[PDB]
């Protein structure tokens, strides 16, 4: 689904969304 | 980085997608 925003927490949180079942990590950011 | 990809333009889902590379 597109047409939102994100940032800080929306975007640890859209990215956890989007990677959730499939994928299996996150990124490791700093 | 990546806040500078979604957080200023609308990505779709599948961009991130690409964000878990």
């Amino acid at each position: 689904f597109v047409n939102q925003h994100l940032c800080g927490s929306d975007l640890v949180e859209a990215l956890y969304l989007v990677c959730g079942e499939r994928g299996g990590f996150y990124t490791k950011p700093t | 980085g990546i806040v500078e990809q979604c957080c200023t333009s609308i990505c779709s889902l599948y961009q991130l997608e690409n964000y878990c590379n």
